[PDB]
């Protein structure tokens, strides 16, 4: 609240949409990527409040270590070839270096791994924490793979 | 209006009614078995004897006494306004009893009030033990201070 | 579906027969059915034993 | 079908969920009739020779 | 069936009514348990009459 | 043979005989009211029976003592009944009307009271006021029917004469008996004759809006009307359903001895659980086949999303291993002298052992043959029964576990050894991430929420201004219109401008008695709140919500109990008996406001609500020192809430029965009528469960069956809970049932949890389901045909009830019940028609003229009739599955256009131009001397309209809707988002729609809704029968727009889809080859297998759509904006009405665009929608997979749609649907025959269409 | 586990140890009975069918490939969808998932029991490669016939 | 004391199983799919479609070939085991040609 | 309970004192269920009595 | 189908060069602002590196 009262940014309402308007399709493609993200995130002026409480977490690193939940994740593995995964995956490569715990690298790393499972295997840990692990379930130092 | 003007006009005079209740368990059979058998003999109350004679207690507390004590109180409806008072405030509340209903308090010790007082109805130690059922079926509410 | 070849197609009409023709198809692919004409559920003193 | 679409629960553990689900089959002794069944049958048909 | 009824005058004692301190129901096995009941005699017979 | 010789024609002109002409049916609309009750019993008397019907009456019933050693009067001055058999005995007995009635003037043998009886009951005679109490509870139980009785038996007899009735998959007649086998019609017909007797009158009272009259006979009973009603239902249900005689037999004896008995409605009370209990709580003892359904409740555990895996085969092993029904059944039997009904049906039920469809349909049956009273009695005795009750708490929360309060309330220690720690644990963590989420603190989410308790009929607004006359405010009393009296709309505008620390002693006052009447139940009695009340009361149903949809999430329909049913899965019903008279502030609310005061005390610390401001309290929860501590705005809310649960309610009782007995008095029991009801409910049972299955049990038990069974039986796996009902499903495992033993201890193990702390628990395991009072057995459902009745219609009010034009609209309400059950097709859809023309005609009395009211079939053809045999087709030709509307009228007429053609050319009506539809011949001529037109423009002409109309004040009016719209505000940034959204409209997006919704419309909507209810007579009234009767003059040109654009459309079927379940199982009961049409629809379409609360919620395009103005509006206006062009920023606009936050709300206009949206959301563009009897069956299947276009003949450059607007995919889908399914047999896949002007034209005609609104 | 006590016993007798060739006698009975019989081993069959969709963790779930194929991405005036086709195509016959549980445990039984497919499900004389639907026909059997 | 399987298996060593690709089931999904794409992209034969069916073909394809299906990896590594389990449980014991 | 099971000590020739099986984790279980973790905290704390 | 291939490098690229104040807002402005305010605070700052 404080920093929302102090701080001289706000939303610019239309970006999302003036950008976005120029896109160049076909109306016969079943499948638009512009309205797919366009819908997928919403702004909805209280994000902003989770975001200055994001910026705020970098005081008090030692005692809260802010991360993003499982529900932001694509839940299922996702896939490369599905277009809103990839979407999704652009959202979480965008957010995770903001938060303050020390493994975001990893949840970038395994977050893409997750993405392509069965285009290639890459040589791991062990057989528990394999390349379909979800992506949250790291979240430590021991856990991160040699590879 | 005393707390036992509706106590007193039962026919089976509901005093006597709770002199009843020795025969609920087989190994008290006598009244001052009772009084001896709920408490600690430090007047000090076991838990559990007096959870079961509360468990007994219950339905004579209910079935015959918010009917007869709702006639009564309808009855003093019909002629005047007045002061009524009674003990466990469930009576006043389940007996649709109209009217402002306030929850006070002494500012004093009120059991060994219950232990002085010579020649009422019943055992010494039988006033006690229905002052402790008394409180048990009254709510929780706020005290509220007489004065 | 010879007859009804011989019925011109543009000049469809509900009749009764156009009924139970696709009553007579519905029922013909329920009795090609792989598993129903073998499953039975009573017993035969043989399956039962 | 079933090759191409198959689900797991989110939270298996497999000495879990197979203990909880092999357990109740077995107090039951309905295998240990039929030896005394084949007893009987050894033993008629050789009555029989 | 003893420790049944020691196990009700448990509960009985405790005044709860699960007796916590139980003498059956546990995961230990005792199917060569044997109690002085009246079926034997000195003997080691029946006592049907 | 009198009915054959008036309806010569008629009577096969819809069975299927002969051509149905207009003429025809307007004869005998005229021959259907030119008519008379002598009339119906000389044709009662002319038929003869088959001596199955036959049985012997007692004289007992009619002889019957006096009414005056039956009431009584209260100290008080009350009327109250005197009890005879326990206190349930309180009702109508039916004795002594003969001496309390005048004779009509005009009338010989009829009347009404004498009002000298009124007068002393006026002036205090305490007999007058026995009499008029028992003279006026007798009018309203017999002012319970919709319609006179006797033209109901009429449509009976017009139907059932023409005989037996050919089916076209069959081949057969109908093997159903006729007039000459029923007891209802001979016993029925019996009882008239022996109470007129001689006399020359013969109907013992007739139906009037004025109030019935009664047949003055010294015998006349009271309770003659409801014993009528049970004949007539069975009457109809005979033949209408295929009951056998037998069991109907059964039935009127019930009812016969119901009559005899000392009060009706008691007995009928009382006897409710016979045909259950001896029936289908006893069935299936020891089987041996079948075939049962395969489901599986999916992995994610509130999908409601199914998988029928098949047909599986029944095994010996499935017996009923549900406990005994011997005791309780025959003791039943025997305490009411009817122990021969009980040996009967206990004889039958072990009779049957295969899971079939003749067990299933016997139970169906007995479902059937039971009564469909509706329980009457004085509101007095009501609100003296039910509400003088207070629940058992045998453990209460000893008096040292709570601390030291904080305002009103204590809070718990959490060292408790009381259960309620685990209460307070949920509450306290789902009232801290209630409040964590942001979406509560949207001001539009405030708005909608403020908007939220406008429903549910608010009452007390009376009482409401005079509390608020005593609390000293100025008031506008906005003199000079009609209805606002009686709204809660004016009661939120008298406190649009009021501080709430000035209102906060206003939610003290007391509360209205709405009544209602139930089937077999006792009345219930809804009841409001007023708006400051309903308005402090939020973050309690915040909460209840949150539990509700996200932590235990249980539910908020059918094949749950298709699911719960399966055989090697076993079901538990759980109810409670009378929910609302147990939560009390004893055991729960103290400790449900504790832990929603702290719950969100973490997250609250300066947070304000909109109207409340903080505060500050002391606290002894410190209790070795005592400070003061500051109070947030949901603890305000909250810290007011506590003295309100804490003190009891009072309740205003005013009766219009006994005469003048008005009186106010406490009562603990939480209101049946708020937005905190359900959901708080539901939210305690699914709480209760979870600390029984986490605590409870393994305290409480000894061997390790029970405990090793609860120990995988959780609330998120197994437990299902909507307000009284509750349900186990109880997993089979690999063993196949589980051992019946440790249920049964379980559950007296509930039983016990039920009456140790303020509970019971009605558990009944049967083998069997019920929910939501939906029958299961073997995963096949039940329809209960009792909950349905034909004849009754609740009033519980005297007040005078609406004339003419809607008692055929719940005519068409009894048409689609009869439909969703599983009925008799041959004989129900010719019954309609039967009661369809009897309520066509209506005599008014109008100035000079005597004007007839005249609607042609064609009215009810375009609501869902179907026709049986048109223009020379085929008999029974197509089903009743139509959509009552433009889509079906279209089905049909495109199933049969060229055998129209062909009947058009017969009797010859010939113009040149070759019309692209019809060809040579024409249509103006003849659909105008047929009145097709007529009767399908009649069709869209509104109902029962009544209207302002009286030109009120401007002034006082403006004022009005400016208080509204003050109401509807409490944030201004709402106001600059939907005012800068205006000027975005008015910019761009004005114009080419001619109607934008919006949300300043909606003080205005607000006002026209509640001008709906001024009961006005005369004027408006006379101003629709004009104009029907200019309606019915104007000669018209074509069809609707819709519908012209429709008929451009061809198709083409061929290939009958591959079966979608087996038949040799029983889905539904009253569906079989037997009932070939509805079963074969069954079996070759599939079953819907969903919710469809979720599925349908899936089709609402906004997320939360809720606003409160018909958000179907909102989206399809969205859609209509996207179709005709209009660039982003007008979308934007139109969604900026609704007003978001215009960030996101450009985002959502954005996406609308590129997204193709699902096939059902275009259905709002196009103003279609799903009808009601669609989703038994699985839809979503044949829309997006058999009905299609590139037929297999092709391509045709015809069957072409342009790349922009493939909007039209969507609407091709519902047009080949409906005619794919409006036909009888399979529904056959359907093939794109071409439409004749290419998708650019057609499209084009749309859009011309939606040019206009 | 099962428990069995660890004392002296009370020597009782639980006849139940017999020899290989009692059990091998019996089997010829019951295969000699079962002889050329089809309606009887498929009670059998299908008894072990229910009993392994009551032990498997394993939840088949057809609406994932739904999922999955509601992503794919193509033109619309192209009117030979491949995906809905298979959608399609996917929809099984009336309702039955036992088929697959029924082949998994027709593994038990080679010797008397050989399981086919239908030939209803070979594709009816065409072969039309051209044709998609005889194509996505020769892929859901290919994927079947190993089984 | 044998179960003839016609099928691989090995057990799993994990408890908490997870999805890979790696066994004779998923391999011959994957063989026989980029064999139909091999069908398609068969230029002497099947040229006479169109370039936006083929690529959505392809992709339609490529996709059913990385469908995530927990079917096979039950099928080695977990079926046979409980088929072991069960099969000494039978009114009928098994019966078995090589 | 715990009184018994610190007279016990006494009364060791005759009876002995265990804990059942009630109070252990079910069905094995896992060192990932966090429920089954606390419950072998429970145990162990409990075992040297 | 090569026209999602062209918009999605198109939508990508234009992505990329969207205009947005945040970045320098976070890299200039906000750690100053923060440095501004922490002294301020009742509860003091507390970090590990």
């Amino acid at each position: 609240v404080l920093l929302q009262r102090i701080s001289p940014l706000q939303i610019d309402p239309t970006i999302i949409s003036n950008t976005m308007s120029t896109v160049s399709e076909s109306t016969t493609q079943t499948l638009s990527p512009a309205s797919s993200i366009l819908g997928k995130l919403r702004p909805s002026n209280s994000d902003f409040s989770s975001f200055r409480v994001a910026l705020a977490g970098w005081l008090y690193n030692g005692v809260v270590t802010t991360v993003i939940d499982d529900s932001s994740y694509p839940k299922d593995g996702g896939s490369v070839t599905s277009l809103e995964n990839l979407w999704d995956f652009f959202i979480l490569a965008l957010a995770l270096p903001l938060t303050t715990d020390p493994c975001a690298p990893v949840k970038a790393f395994m977050t893409l791994a997750n993405m392509m499972v069965g285009f290639e295997t890459i040589p791991m840990d062990n057989q528990i924490y394999t390349q379909s692990r979800r992506a949250s379930a790291f979240s430590t130092p021991h856990t991160w793979p040699r590879c | 209006v005393d707390s036992d003007e509706v106590g007193e006009q039962m026919e089976p005079t509901f005093e006597h009614a709770v002199m009843e209740i020795y025969k609920g368990i087989a190994g008290v059979d006598s009244l001052d078995d009772l009084t001896k058998w709920v408490l600690n003999s430090d007047l000090v109350p076991h838990d559990d004897r007096l959870g079961q004679l509360f468990q007994a207690f219950l339905p004579l507390a209910k079935d015959l006494l918010a009917p007869m004590a709702r006639q009564f109180y309808d009855n003093s409806m019909s002629e005047g306004r007045l002061l009524t008072f009674a003990h466990a405030d469930s009576e006043l509340l389940n007996a649709n009893y109209f009217g402002h209903l306030l929850r006070l308090k002494i500012p004093y010790i009120t059991e060994v009030n219950l232990m002085i007082r010579k020649n009422r109805e019943g055992g010494e130690l039988f006033q006690l033990v229905l002052s402790y059922l008394y409180k048990m079926y009254a709510t929780s509410a706020q005290p509220k201070w007489f004065g | 579906a010879h007859v009804a070849s011989h019925g011109l197609h543009g000049n469809m009409t509900l009749t009764s027969s156009e009924i139970q023709r696709h009553i007579t198809e519905f029922i013909s692919s329920w009795q090609n059915h792989p598993i129903v004409q073998v499953s039975a559920d009573v017993e035969n003193r043989k399956t039962a034993q | 079908v079933a090759l191409l679409s198959g689900k797991y629960p989110p939270d298996l553990v497999t000495n879990v969920w197979y203990a909880d689900a092999i357990y109740p089959m077995y107090a039951d002794t309905e295998v240990f009739s039929n030896l005394q069944r084949d007893v009987i049958t050894c033993e008629a048909v050789q009555t029989l020779v | 069936d003893e420790a049944d009824d020691a196990t009700k005058k448990q509960a009985k004692d405790t005044e709860k009514a699960k007796a916590q301190v139980t003498y059956s129901d546990t995961g230990i096995n005792n199917a060569n348990e044997l109690s002085r009941s009246g079926n034997v005699d000195n003997e080691g017979g029946s006592n049907q009459k | 043979s009198m009915i054959l010789t008036q309806f010569g024609p008629f009577i096969e002109s819809i069975s299927g005989i002969t051509d149905q002409s207009n003429d025809v049916f307007e004869n005998a609309a005229k021959a259907f009211s030119m008519f008379t009750r002598s009339d119906v019993y000389k044709a009662l008397d002319e038929i003869p029976f088959s001596e199955d019907a036959m049985l012997p009456i007692p004289p007992t019933i009619y002889t019957k003592p006096s009414h005056d050693s039956y009431y009584y009067i209260d100290a008080l001055n009350r009327v109250r009944r005197k009890t005879y058999q326990g206190p349930d005995d309180v009702y109508v007995p039916n004795c002594s009307i003969v001496e309390l009635l005048e004779p009509h003037e005009t009338l010989t043998s009829y009347g009404r009271l004498s009002e000298a009886i009124e007068n002393r009951a006026k002036d205090g005679d305490s007999q007058a006021r026995i009499a008029t109490t028992y003279g006026r509870i007798a009018e309203s139980q017999a002012r319970q029917i919709k319609a006179p009785l006797e033209k109901f038996v009429l449509a009976l007899l017009v139907a059932e004469a023409g005989g037996s009735l050919y089916d076209p998959v069959l081949q057969k007649y109908d093997e159903i008996p006729g007039l000459s086998h029923n007891c209802p019609l001979w016993c029925f017909r019996e009882i008239c004759r022996h109470i007129s007797g001689p006399l020359p009158d013969r109907a013992p009272y007739l139906y009037l809006s004025a109030g019935v009259f009664w047949l003055m006979s010294p015998r006349m009973t009271s309770a003659i009307p409801p014993l009528l009603s049970d004949l007539v239902n069975l009457a109809i249900l005979q033949q209408t359903a295929g009951l056998d005689p037998s069991l109907v037999r059964l039935g009127v004896q019930i009812c016969l001895h119901a009559a005899a008995s000392s009060s009706y409605a008691w007995f009928i009370l009382k006897t409710k659980s016979i045909f259950p209990q001896n029936t289908l709580h006893s069935m299936y003892e020891s089987l041996e086949g079948g075939y049962c359904p395969n489901l599986e409740w999916l992995e994610p555990r509130s999908d409601y999303k199914f998988m029928y895996m098949g047909a599986m085969p029944l095994s010996t092993k499935y017996a009923r291993s549900a406990p005994s029904n011997d005791k309780k059944a025959r003791e039943l039997g025997e305490k009411y002298g009817l122990s021969s009904v009980v040996s009967e049906l206990r004889r039958r039920t072990k009779t049957y052992s295969k899971h079939d469809f003749t067990s299933v349909r016997y139970i169906r049956d007995a479902m059937a043959c039971t009564s469909g009273i509706f329980l009457v009695r004085t509101p007095t005795e009501t609100v003296l029964q039910e509400y003088t009750q207070s629940p058992e708490i045998k453990v209460p929360i000893p008096q040292k576990d709570w601390t030291g309060p904080i305002g009103e309330i204590r809070i718990l220690k959490d060292t408790t050894s009381s259960i309620a720690r685990y209460l307070y644990r949920t509450w306290y963590l789902a009232a801290a991430r209630m409040a964590a989420q942001p979406r509560t603190w949207d001001p539009l989410f405030q708005a909608i929420m403020r908007s939220q308790y406008v429903t549910a009929r608010g009452g007390s607004g009376a009482t409401l201004r005079e509390s608020l006359y005593a609390i000293n405010v100025s008031l506008p009393d906005f003199k000079g219109l009609p209805v606002k009296a009686a709204t809660k709309i004016f009661q939120a505008a008298q406190l649009a401008n009021l501080p709430f620390s000035h209102t906060s002693v206003a939610i003290l006052a007391d509360t209205s008695m709405g009544l209602r009447n139930q089937v077999q139940r006792r009345p219930r009695s809804i009841m409001p709140l007023n708006v400051p009340q309903q308005q402090v009361s939020a973050p309690h149903t915040l909460t209840a919500d949150y539990i509700n949809y996200h932590m235990n999430l249980s539910t908020t329909v059918i094949p749950l109990g298709v699911y719960a049913s399966s055989p090697p899965n076993q079901s538990i019903n759980i109810d409670i008996s009378a929910c609302d008279a147990s939560i009390t502030w004893d055991f729960f609310l103290s400790v449900i406001m504790a832990a929603i005061h702290e719950g969100v005390a973490s997250s609250s610390i300066g947070k304000p609500f909109m109207g409340v401001p903080a505060s500050i309290v002391n606290d002894e929860s410190v209790v070795g020192v005592r400070a003061a501590r500051p109070i947030s705005g949901m603890q305000n809310m909250i810290q007011h809430l506590s003295k309100l649960y804490k003190r009891g309610f009072s309740y205003r009782v005013n009766d219009s029965f006994s005469p003048g007995n008005d009186f106010t008095h406490m009562t603990t029991t939480f209101p049946s009528g708020s937005t905190a009801t359900s959901t708080e409910h539901t939210a305690n049972n699914s709480t209760m469960m979870e600390t029984f299955l986490t605590v409870w049990g393994p305290e409480h038990t000894d061997d390790p069956d029970v405990l090793r069974l609860m120990k995988s039986l959780t609330i998120q796996r197994n437990y299902v809970c909507q307000g009284d009902d509750g349900l186990m499903i109880i997993d089979g495992n690999t063993a196949g049932k589980v051992n019946s033993e440790t249920i049964q201890k379980m559950l007296e193990l509930i039983s016990k949890y039920g009456e140790e702390f303020g509970w019971k628990y009605d558990i009944a395991y049967d083998g069997t389901a019920e929910y939501l009072k939906l029958y299961f057995i073997f995963g096949c459902r039940i329809p209960n045909l009792s909950r349905h009745p034909i004849v009754g219609k609740e009033r519980a009010n005297s007040s005078a009830e609406e004339p003419w034009p809607a008692i055929l609209d719940q005519i068409m309400g009894i048409f689609f019940n009869g439909v969703h059950d599983g009925l008799q097709w041959q004989r129900w859809i010719r019954y309609s028609w039967a009661l369809c023309c009897a309520f066509s005609r209506q005599r008014t009395m109008t100035g000079e003229s005597v004007g007839y009211l005249q609607y042609p079939m064609w009215s009810f053809v375009y609501w869902g009739l179907p026709l049986v045999k048109v223009f020379g087709s085929d008999p029974w030709i197509f089903s009743w599955y139509m959509p009552t509307g433009d889509l079906g009228m279209y089905s049909w007429i495109s199933l049969i256009r060229p055998l129209m053609t062909r009947w058009m050319v017969a009797n010859g009506y010939v113009t040149d131009k070759c019309s692209p539809v019809f060809g040579n011949a024409d249509y103006r001529k003849c659909f105008n001397e047929l009145k097709l037109y007529q009767g399908y423009y009649m069709a869209q002409l509104p109902r029962n309209p009544k209207k302002s109309g009286r030109a009120a004040p401007r002034e006082v009016r403006e004022q009005f809707t400016q208080a509204l719209s003050d109401y509807l505000m409490q944030n201004p940034e709402l106001k600059s988002r939907v005012l800068r959204g205006r000027s975005e409209w008015e910019k761009y997006g004005a114009g080419i729609i001619h109607n934008p919704p919006s949300l300043f419309d909606v003080p205005h909507k607000w006002y026209q809704g509640a001008q709906e209810a001024a009961t006005a007579t005369r004027e408006e009234l006379a101003e629709m029968d004009e104009t029907l009767m200019r309606a019915r003059k104007h000669s018209y040109s074509s069809f609707s727009k819709l519908l012209e654009a429709y008929l451009l459309v061809k198709w083409r079927m061929c290939e009958a889809r591959e079966p979608s379940v087996d038949l040799r199982l029983p889905l539904c009961a009253g569906i079989d080859p037997l009932n070939s049409d509805p079963f074969l629809k069954m079996v070759s379409v599939g079953p819907m297998l969903q919710s469809t609360r979720k599925y349908f919620a899936q089709t609402l395009f906004m997320a939360k759509t809720v606003s409160g103005l018909d958000v179907n509006a909102i989206d399809s206006a969205l859609l209509r904006l996207r179709t005709l062009g209009a660039d982003k920023k007008a979308l934007t606009a139109q969604l900026l009405m609704v007003g978001l936050q215009e960030s996101e709300a450009d985002a959502l206009a954005g996406k609308i665009m590129l997204q193709d949206v699902n096939t059902v959301q275009l259905a709002r563009v196009v103003n279609l929608a799903v009808p009601d009897t669609w989703m038994s069956l699985d839809f979503d299947t044949m829309f997006k997979h058999h009905v299609k276009l590139l037929p297999k003949d092709g391509r045709h450059l015809n069957t072409d749609i342009p790349p922009r607007m493939g909007w039209l995919r969507a609407i091709l889908r519902f047009l080949g649907a409906g005619m794919a399914m409006t036909a009888t047999g399979v529904a056959v896949d359907i093939y794109l025959e071409d439409i004749h002007g290419g998708g650019r034209s057609l499209g084009q005609r749309f859009m011309t269409w939606m040019r206009q609104e | 586990t099962v428990t069995s006590p660890y004392a002296p016993s009370v020597n009782r007798l639980m006849p139940y140890r017999i020899s290989n060739a009692e059990r091998q006698i019996s089997q010829i009975i019951r295969v000699m009975n079962i002889g050329n019989n089809a309606t009887v081993i498929q009670p059998v069959l299908q008894d072990i069918s229910v009993l392994l969709q009551r032990i498997s963790p394993l939840q088949i779930d057809p609406t994932i490939i739904s999922n999955t194929m509601s992503t794919v991405s193509e033109s619309t005036t192209q009117t030979l969808s491949p995906a809905s086709s298979i959608l399609g195509k996917l929809r099984p016959s009336n309702s039955d998932f036992s088929s697959f549980r029924v082949a998994l445990a027709g593994w038990l039984y080679n010797g008397v029991v050989t399981t086919v497919i239908d030939d209803s499900s070979y594709p009816k004389d065409g072969g039309s490669v051209t044709s998609l639907e005889n194509l996505w026909d020769f892929f859901i059997l290919a994927l079947a016939l190993p089984l | 004391e044998v179960l003839l399987l016609p099928i691989d298996h090995q057990p799993a060593n994990v408890t908490t199983p997870t999805l890979d690709f790696t066994n004779e089931l998923t391999n011959w999904r994957a063989r026989v799919c980029e064999l139909m794409k091999n069908l398609v992209d068969n230029q002497r034969y099947q040229p006479g479609w169109t370039q936006s069916l083929v690529s959505s073909m392809r992709g339609t394809l490529g996709k059913l070939k990385l469908i995530k299906s927990m079917t096979p990896m039950y099928l080695q590594q977990l079926a046979p085991v409980e088929l072991a389990v069960i099969a000494p449980m039978l009114p009928f014991p098994p019966f078995q040609v090589p």
